[PDB]
């Protein structure tokens, strides 16, 4: 299963070479070479049947950054404060990561986490980055705390899913406020538009049943032209009136944006409207995709963008949208009528042994050597690591059997649409899309027997959901929650 | 010492609001007293929804403590335009908030919605200004993100003048000559040159575009930036691989612009992009089975790291 997926310690590591022309983006390539290459120099090759002597240890150290997350459920230090719009997110990183790691919560933790949510929720629609009497709502922190209900909550009368289900009709209407006509939203009002708010919106309308066409409007055109001359996908498009005449992405194809795009774009390939969602280059995002994994000599990390520095944190952002990108490939071939797509050893080689806090240390994931770890390093290493780990794909024999057994006559009341004619043309309509949207959204599997779990068993974490990232035991009783399933 | 401001004679009418956590919240932060406290009296002004220029000055506390706080921005913006502030005194705080290095996605709206609303007729010194300030980092996202809306929200408005195209092109040359790897100001080329509505199309601008690219490529033959931007240029034009093929052969191992008759020093073949262009006009040719023998020694010896990836382009030949 390793045929295709070299180890680094088992490729000649070599600098990127310099054609005799010297520039500010090759000195700090030269100098994060040396500092990764020192560093897997230092360790013992995971792929050892027993450990070398004076060498360390690259064994995934579990315990320590289940500790270094639990600093979330005392107190955070005053310099935190640079992200007190954004405590949704230290929840998301923390839960999420424990999830990953194997480690439960305690009833009495779960409910102090759901309690702290609803305090960020605002009666007039969606979450904010803190209490709903002190920030207004936006839909980065709505996604956030929607996904931390989803891990750490429950169906109860004190589970707060209850209280999402109570406010769908808000959400709603807070999302059609965000919206623009030319298919983008801002993140909250007065705020930037971009495929991070596309993104979020798109994951927590699809989790809560509030999809209508008039909310989708426009949307799959302004993502689609996102996508650069290199593949990837810029933050956001800008419209040129003669609706716009033409579309043009605003900067580079980024990991971060790009995951962002091609998870949008997947979301909206479920939705049943005609000549919808508009196509993108799904070819070119595998390739830009494929080619941003760094050198041996990086230790075989995803970079962010073309000629910038590998990044633990890309190891979801980019190679969390690899299974992505590769089944709208799979469609596309399909259309027009094996091996691994990116090095799935390498990358868990730099999660080991690159993008771990040093040993008796804080514990925690990070950037790279040299950089502290923190929160988000250490959410977004392991989700990248689950990928890498666990072979995932989307079924069409699964999605199918999804539709066989769905209930259309168990939901939630339907959303009542801002415009007359917003809505769904009738409740045949409406039950197909919901159909639809709920049996795609349960259709990524782990394939068995494609296991690949570098350093042995005990490295192994728990399996993450492409598009959603959150675990499918997590998933699958949320989203059976909000259409009334089993 | 600091002095609270419930001691304050300007806000003895004002009664704070305190933080609604709920009794026990997770993830909990420390906040020093001068944030809480300013908090505390932002939330009574929320409430009352007042528009004033204490108000005003509160915002600003707050911002420079925390310049990533959305929700007071979005409550700044709205104070400057309900009192009529002068909105070039607020962009000259905002050059300021930059030199002491408080910098967010937020900041960055914030000077949009500045450029927006006072709408110059000319905004060639905003543009002067955001040249200068990708200094300390010439690859900042949203800087390059923001130039890209400045010139097409101010060229939808008809506002970006013949010359003022030509000197941006300049400044880009000159980035790219200062750094040919910073892939940002390729970007950015590509913008000025192709995809802008108003860009010229026509037999002298592909021939010269080529010729900046080839030109490029013999200079840092490395370069994945330059590779890049040929690919997508001939496949964004339907322009054939295979006339240019003489360029490219030399890195496998007319007119247009070829590699140095000794290559620069430094430069180990074969260029992996390079046979990835090989493999490519075989298949351009109808060639499966030489574009598949190059997507071998790709896949296992040249570029191994994405074993499985050309694997597949193999596996596809077939
Ligand atoms: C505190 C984390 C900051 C991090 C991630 N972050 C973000 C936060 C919430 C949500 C979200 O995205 C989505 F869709 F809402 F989930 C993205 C940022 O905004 C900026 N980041 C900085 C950074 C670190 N290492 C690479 N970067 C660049 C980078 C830029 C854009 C993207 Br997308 C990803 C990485
Ligand atoms: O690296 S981890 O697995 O996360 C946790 C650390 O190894 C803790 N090691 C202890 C040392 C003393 C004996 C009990 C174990
Ligand atoms: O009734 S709702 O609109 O849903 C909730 C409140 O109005 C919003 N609270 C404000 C948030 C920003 C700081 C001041 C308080
Ligand atoms: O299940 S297997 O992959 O065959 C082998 C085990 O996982 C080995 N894990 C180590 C055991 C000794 C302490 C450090 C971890
Ligand atoms: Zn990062």
């Amino acid at each position: 299963a390793t045929e295709f997926t070299p180890s680094v310690y088992s490729l000649v590591s070599k600098p990127l070479p310099s054609n005799s022309r010297p520039s500010a983006t090759l000195d700090e390539q030269a100098e994060t070479e040396d500092l990764i290459s020192q560093l897997f120099d230092l360790t013992a090759d995971p792929n050892a049947l027993v450990s070398e002597h004076g060498k360390r240890y690259s064994g995934l150290r579990k315990q320590e950054h289940t500790q270094f997350l639990a600093s979330s459920f005392f107190q955070l230090p005053g310099k935190f404060v640079s992200l007190d719009a954004s405590r949704p997110w230290l929840v998301f990183w923390t839960v999420h990561s424990l999830d990953l790691l194997g480690v439960a919560l305690d009833q009495g933790t779960k409910d102090r986490v759901v309690s702290t949510l609803l305090h960020f929720l605002s009666p007039k629609g969606g979450f904010g980055g803190g209490p709903a009497n002190s920030q207004i709502p936006h839909l980065l922190p709505t996604y956030a705390s929607v996904c931390s209900l989803a891990i750490a909550g429950n169906d109860s009368s004190t589970g707060g899913w209850k209280d999402l289900a109570a406010a769908r009709q808000s959400i709603y209407e807070f999302f059609m406020r965000c919206k623009r006509p030319d298919g983008g939203f801002v993140v909250c009002e007065g705020g930037e538009v971009d495929v991070r708010g596309t993104y979020c919106l798109l994951v927590v309308a699809t989790l809560l049943d509030i999809i209508t066409p008039e909310l989708l409007h426009n949307v799959d055109k302004f993502v689609s032209a996102c996508q650069t001359y290199e593949g990837g996908f810029a933050c956001a498009s800008f419209p040129f009136p003669s609706e716009p005449s033409c579309r043009v992405s605003m900067a580079e194809a980024h990991g971060g944006y790009t995951s962002c795009s091609l998870n949008s774009h997947f979301l909206l390939t479920s939705v049943p409207l005609p000549s919808f969602p508009l196509s993108i280059d799904a070819n070119a995002a595998l390739r830009w995709t494929v080619l941003q994994q760094g050198e041996p000599i990086e230790g075989g990390g995803f970079r962010g963008r073309t000629n910038k520095l590998v990044d633990g944190c890309y190891s979801w952002w980019v190679g969390g949208g690899a299974p992505v990108a590769e089944e709208l490939v799979r469609r596309e071939k399909s259309r027009k009528v094996i091996p691994p797509i990116f090095n799935r050893v390498a990358l868990q080689e730099f999660t080991l042994v690159a993008a771990q806090q040093d040993p008796g240390s804080t514990g925690g994931l990070r950037d790279k050597p040299g950089k502290r770890p923190d929160q988000y390093h250490t959410c977004n290493n392991l989700s990248g690591l689950s990928i890498a780990q666990h072979k995932m794909s989307h079924s069409p024999s699964t999605v199918s059997s999804n539709r066989l057994k769905f209930d259309a006559s168990k939901g939630l009341p339907a959303v009542k649409p801002v415009a007359p004619g917003g809505g769904w043309k009738n409740e045949d309509e409406r039950q197909n899309a919901r159909r639809e949207i709920w049996a795609n959204a349960l259709g990524w599997i782990e394939e068995e027997g494609g296991e690949i779990i570098v350093g042995g068993k005990d490295n192994r974490i728990n399996t993450t959901t492409p598009v959603f990232n959150i675990l499918g035991l997590r998933l699958k009783p949320f989203i059976n929650y909000f259409y009334c399933q089993e | 010492t600091y002095i609270p401001m419930s001691q304050r004679r300007s806000w003895a009418d004002v009664k704070p609001i305190m933080q609604d956590d709920g009794p026990n919240p997770v993830v909990p932060i420390m906040y020093s007293e001068e944030y809480k406290d300013a908090m505390d009296y932002f939330r009574a002004i929320a409430a009352k929804e007042e528009k004033s220029e204490r108000a005003l000055e509160l915002t600003e506390i707050i911002v420079r403590m925390n310049p990533a706080h959305y929700t007071v921005w979005q409550y700044r913006f709205s104070l400057l335009t309900s009192l009529n502030k002068s909105l070039e005194d607020e962009l000259r705080l905002m050059n300021e908030f930059a030199v002491q290095n408080l910098k967010s996605y937020q900041v960055w709206h914030h000077r949009l919605l500045l450029l927006d609303r006072i709408s110059p007729q000319d905004p060639v010194s905003e543009i002067e200004y955001i040249h200068g300030s990708l200094l300390p980092d010439p690859k900042n996202y949203h800087t390059w993100a923001y130039l890209h809306w400045l010139y097409s929200h101010f060229s939808t408005l008809g506002r970006i003048s013949e010359a003022q195209w030509g000197s941006e092109l300049d400044w880009c040359n000159e980035m790219l000559r200062v750094d040919g790897r910073n892939n940002s100001a390729w970007g950015w080329r590509w913008y000025l040159r192709v995809s802008r509505p108003g860009a010229e199309t026509s037999s002298r601008s592909l021939q010269d575009e080529l010729i900046y690219i080839l030109k490029s490529i013999h200079l840092i033959p490395h370069n994945v930036s330059a590779w890049n931007y040929l690919r997508g240029f001939l496949k964004h034009f339907s322009l054939p691989l295979v006339p240019i093929l003489p360029a490219i052969l030399p890195y496998t191992a007319f007119g247009f612009p070829m590699p140095s008759d000794p290559l620069p020093e430094d430069t180990p073949l074969p260029v992996p992009l390079a046979l990835e262009y090989l493999a490519d006009s075989f298949i351009e040719q109808n060639r499966v089975d030489d574009a598949a023998k190059v997507f071998e020694k790709l896949s296992s010896e040249y570029d191994q790291m994405r074993a499985g990836y050309w694997e597949f382009r193999r596996r596809e030949c077939a």
